[PDB]
RNA sequence: GUAUGUAUUUAUUUUUAGAUACUAACAC
RNA sequence: GUUCGCGAAGUAACCCUUCGUGGACAUUUGGUCAAUUUGAAACAAUACAGAGAUGAUCAGCAGUUCCCCUGCAUAAGGAUGAACCGUUUUACAAAGAGAUU
RNA sequence: GGAGGUCAACAUCAAGAACUGUGGGCCUUUGCCUAUAGAACUUAUAACGAACAUGGUUCUUGCCUUUUACCAGAAC
């Protein structure tokens, strides 16, 4: 809904929440169909929770196993970088990866003594407290984004925008002011007209 | 007829303020009266 | 909601909109409430939003730590002897469904379905004899009146030898360093300076 | 603040005989019909158990600045629509008062703004040559009534009937051309 | 009475036969917000009701009666209504008695309860203004009777006042032979709303004759709101009705005011 | 291997050779 | 419909059933919104056009506006985002010389 | 009346190692001194959480065309 209401029809999402454009697009489309963070981030979350329901639905189907899937939910957390690319969109959960898979590493060894190189795992505690605490995170972040697109997209763009002195337009600035300046100067001191 | 008013809770999700939308407005400056603007060359110009 | 086109969807559209600043919250609730192995299927409290318009999981996980840690370690034997045991173990693949495959809906394919018996361990009938019974549940104890609060789950309380099988059960993630004074310079304050 | 303080404006008419009202207030409800800005809206029922509700339709400003009723939009006093009211107002000196109302869009959203209280509201088968409901109600007391057709522009038409029409015949030439049509 | 009165209204059609959604493939791709068609332009989407309604046929008694409701069924003015009896909104053509309930009410919506908007419509389109009562319709693209030429104008003209002349009590009616268009006007503002929701996009002649089983392919015809009439004659016709009915409303100017002292 | 911009009204409102040439997402 | 009770009848021996009647318990939901053409999404396609400073090719920052778009944005982009690139007469006098009344 | 509830509302939870009420004396209510009663929860390898995320501003760096997204330390 979100999607149509902006007026695009022409990115489809699957239903495993990859959004790809169904059409050449023109020049314009591409500017208008430019996605933010906000959007795209939430995608990738939503697509790593549907991943493991879909584990657990594979394993009430039948069609899995009872260890299959505990080994199932410890390689998605894992693998989260390779299964989803919401590491694109916030650079900072590469933190989060590098924790899940020291875990990993550091569960093999007790997990694999003595027995072993094979996928057989399962102990998924310590990923899924990694990833629940960087969920704990972002909570009041999307809010917060999610929150300007959809108000923006209600409401419209505030008119007003004032835009601060930076980097880039600083030199501006100190011309402007400077030549207000004598402006003032040089028409006090004249006589009058 | 009296009246009794009241406050309608909202359904959370729905937007509130189901009319803010922002619009631009030019506003009429009313003048009711007229201050006066009251203060107390040949040369000159030559000068400046 | 599945089809909506018609006109009465007006506000409804308008409300999906709205959660979308709520999801990443909702994934939590329902993320952190995993069912874990042993357990077959959770059962939880959803408040959800008149029009459909989305579902939170209303619930904390509670659990008696002596018993969850208890629990976490027999289901972690229970792994190795897995992986020990059968010579093709097989990882399911990523993701488990297609793109164009819808979700299968709940109320038909899963429901009617039979769970297939999880992870549990068989224990042991002599040794455990205390804890064998009520290990695996849920929620471990849920009447009782000795044993622990009420329905509401807070505040256990528990007798020796209990404490003694748990104990035994759960020696490898137990911490097993019995003395203070062999962290010399690894405690935090010698990390800190 | 601004756009509360104002109370609303209603005619007790509308309003209904009830003593006592509950009604409800939107503090941002629907743009006025007329000015298109926000305001603060007001729901309410003349019965308790009425069905009907009735939604305060344009703004305090937008009301007071032509002085009628916010439900109604009926001047305030007379209970007339705003475009007599100043007709009878203009009989009376001779060509004045029409209220000269804001097309585009920030004319009259400009125009709600200013203070001006409005040109109006400072004082406050038988053939028939030589309407057609007028001639359906006179025929219809009488007799049995089927179709009637007239051409202003050829000012005569039919009348036609299902006896009855004979009684007609009494009372409708020359009330009137009325013969029996071929 | 006899007719509308005793007997209760009769359901129009039933639920499962009404028209879905979507409305057929006028773009490429659907879109779910708005309910249209996406890209490209498919011929300009228009088309001939399936439906009308039968003023004798189908009116009756419904639960809005009991309750007292003002406002009308636009689905039965449609003759679309699913509901039937346990409609909510009272299925008959407006009589003076119910207007006589509206009159408080008919100056901000129309008879169906809807709101009206101030400035009209570029093109005179759905639903008027209350800033001015207008109780004359634009009858246009006539070729809602296909593409038959007929004998005379007499044709389209008694055609159009058999058709408007069920819905409600009409005060005149002229058609236009050089450029196509009838211009009916009614006592009342509530049948003129009425009528115009009731005749949009409908067809023409008997229930057979000649092409009738195709009148489907039709376009339908607009019913729209009319503008002033320019010539001079029913200028003055209006400037003197609008003078006298001044004159009548200052009796009660006088007589409530009498009573103010 | 040009953004970008303008227009896209169909349904009927009352009275004989070539030199100097310009340019070409076409060839280092 | 439950319960307290009264009366009548019947079984009964103050109990079991039926009937009648008194009292208590319980007490005003929902809508700003009706279900396809006639109360309003823009894109795309087609035709024409064809990117600031310059002699010429190219980076760019701003500034004004009742233009905004993408963006979580008070970053930054949208051709240096676009529009601008045109029309242009009186606070009016002083002095001198020639023609007409 | 007792037991409870994955029920709600209102209080309170980081400080002179620290709370409140009350009796008496001085100054002139505050405040100081003296007498007396009761102090739930949280704190000493310091704290409501035997757990552990993110954001803003300001500095210092790190990647290094520029902005988001970032590198890893500090203070608020
Ligand atoms: O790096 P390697 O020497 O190949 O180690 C691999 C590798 O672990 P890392 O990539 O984390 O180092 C595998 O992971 P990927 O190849 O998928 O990245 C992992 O297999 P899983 O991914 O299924 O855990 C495998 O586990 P195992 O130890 O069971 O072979 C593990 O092996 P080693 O760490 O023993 O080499
Ligand atoms: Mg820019
Ligand atoms: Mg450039
Ligand atoms: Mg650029
Ligand atoms: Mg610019
Ligand atoms: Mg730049
Ligand atoms: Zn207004
Ligand atoms: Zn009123
Ligand atoms: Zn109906």
């Amino acid at each position: 809904l979100l999607i149509h209401r902006k007026g695009l029809t022409y990115l489809h999402l699957d239903y495993n929440f990859n959004l790809k454009p169904t059409k050449t697009l023109t020049t314009k489309e591409r500017k208008k169909s430019r996605l933010g963070n906000s959007f795209h981030l939430m995608r990738e979350l939503l697509k790593m929770m549907k991943l493991i329901v879909d584990t657990h639905v594979q394993f009430r189907l039948g069609n899995v196993d009872a260890f299959q899937l505990a080994d199932g939910i410890h390689y998605i957390l894992n693998h989260i970088g390779q299964l989803t690319g919401i590491y694109r969109y916030k650079y900072k959960v590469m933190h989060q990866i590098r924790a899940c898979k020291d875990l990993k590493h550091i569960i093999y060894y007790k997990f694999n003594k003595n027995l072993g190189k094979g996928p057989g795992c399962g102990f998924w505690q310590p990923a899924w407290r990694v990833w629940l605490n960087f969920l704990r995170g972002t909570i009041p972040l999307l809010e917060r984004y999610i929150g300007n697109l959809i108000t923006r997209q209600f409401e419209g763009r505030s008119n007003e925008i004032v835009k601060t002195t930076t980097k880039q337009r600083l030199d501006a600035y100190y011309d402007l002011e400077l030549r207000n300046s004598v402006m003032d100067d040089i028409l006090e001191m004249m006589p009058e007209s | 007829h009296h009246i009794e008013v009241v406050s309608k809770q909202m359904d959370p999700l729905l937007p509130r303020f189901v009319g803010k939308k922002a619009r631009k407005v030019v506003a009429p400056t009313e003048n009711d009266e007229v201050v006066p603007v009251l203060h107390m060359g040949e040369a000159d110009p030559n000068e400046w | 909601h599945s089809d909506m086109a018609s006109k009465m969807y007006n506000t409804d559209k308008k409300a999906f909109l709205g959660a979308l600043k709520y999801l990443p919250h909702a994934i939590l609730k329902l993320l952190e409430n995993m069912p874990h192995p042993w357990e077959q299927a959770k059962e939880v409290k959803v408040l959800y939003h008149t029009s459909g318009a989305i579902t939170f999981v209303n619930e904390t996980p509670r659990v008696i730590e002596p018993v969850y840690t208890a629990q976490w370690s027999a289901t972690w034997i229970a792994m190795r002897r897995e992986k020990r045991d059968r010579t093709h173990f097989k990882r399911m693949r990523f993701p488990p469904f297609d793109d164009d495959e819808p979700p299968l809906s709940y109320e038909q394919h899963i429901e009617n379905i039979e769970p297939l018996d999880p992870i549990n361990l068989p224990l042991d009938s002599q040794d455990d004899e205390y804890v064998k019974d009520w290990l695996y549940d849920s929620r471990p104890l849920e009447e009782d009146s000795k044993k622990v609060n009420g329905t509401s789950y807070k505040k256990w309380s528990f007798d020796l030898p209990e404490m003694s099988n748990l104990y035994r059960l759960s020696t490898p993630l137990r911490d097993e360093v019995t003395d203070k004074n062999y962290y010399y310079l690894f405690d935090k304050k010698s990390f800190f300076n | 603040d601004e756009i509360n303080e104002p109370p609303p404006n209603i005619c007790e008419q509308c309003l209904g005989d009830e003593a006592n009202i509950r009604m409800t207030k939107i503090p941002q409800g629907s743009e006025c019909k007329i000015c298109t800005l926000p305001f603060t809206l007001y729901h309410f029922k003349t019965s308790k158990r009425s069905n009907n509700i009735i939604k305060t339709l344009i703004c305090v400003r937008c009301a007071t600045q032509r002085n009628i009723c916010q439900c109604c939009m009926l001047d305030s006093r007379w209970h007339i629509p705003i475009q007599l009211r100043d007709h009878l107002i203009s009989l009376v000196n001779e060509e004045n008062v029409m209220t000269e109302e804001a097309k585009n869009d920030m004319m009259k959203r400009f125009l709600s703004l200013k203070n001006v209280k409005l040109g109006g509201a400072q004082i406050t088968i038988d053939a028939s040559i030589p309407s057609q409901l007028l001639g359906i109600k006179k025929w219809k007391d009488g007799n049995s009534l089927s179709l009637i057709v007239n051409h202003k522009a050829k000012c005569g038409g039919l009348r036609f009937q299902s006896s009855e029409t004979l009684v007609t015949p009494k009372g409708l030439k020359r009330g009137l051309i009325d013969r029996f049509r071929i | 009475m006899t007719s509308w009165r005793d007997k209760s209204a009769k359901v129009q059609v039933k639920e499962s036969e009404l028209p879905s959604s979507i409305p057929a493939q006028t773009g490429l791709t659907f879109n779910i917000w708005y309910n249209k068609w996406s890209q490209g332009f498919a011929g300009n989407t228009r088309f001939v009701s399936p439906f009308a309604l039968q003023p004798q046929l189908h009116s009756g008694k419904t639960r809005g009666d009991n309750d007292g409701q003002l406002f009308f069924c636009l689905f039965f003015a449609k003759g679309m209504c699913c509901l039937g009896p346990k409609c909510e909104y009272l299925h008959h053509i407006p009589d003076e008695e119910d207007i006589g309930k509206l009159a408080l009410r008919t100056e901000v919506l129309d008879c169906f309860g809807r709101e009206k908007f101030a400035d009209y419509r570029e093109d005179m389109g759905g639903i008027g203004s209350f800033r001015k009562k207008n109780k004359t319709l634009y009858v246009g693209g006539i070729d809602g009777a296909l593409n038959s030429k007929h004998l005379k104008p007499a044709q389209i003209e008694s055609r159009i006042r058999f058709v408007f002349s069920r819905l409600g009590d009409i005060d005149r009616i002229r058609y236009v032979e050089s450029k196509n268009c009838g211009f009916v006007k009614f006592k009342y503002q509530a049948n003129a709303e009425f009528a115009k929701e009731a005749m949009s996009n409908q067809t023409l002649l008997l229930p057979s004759d000649k092409e009738w089983d195709d009148r489907r392919e039709g376009t339908g015809l607009l019913v729209k709101w009319a503008n002033e009439d320019p010539d001079p004659a029913a200028q003055k016709r209006l400037q003197e009705e609008l003078k006298l009915e001044s004159l009548n409303m200052m009796v009660h100017l006088i007589n409530n005011n009498t009573n103010s002292a």
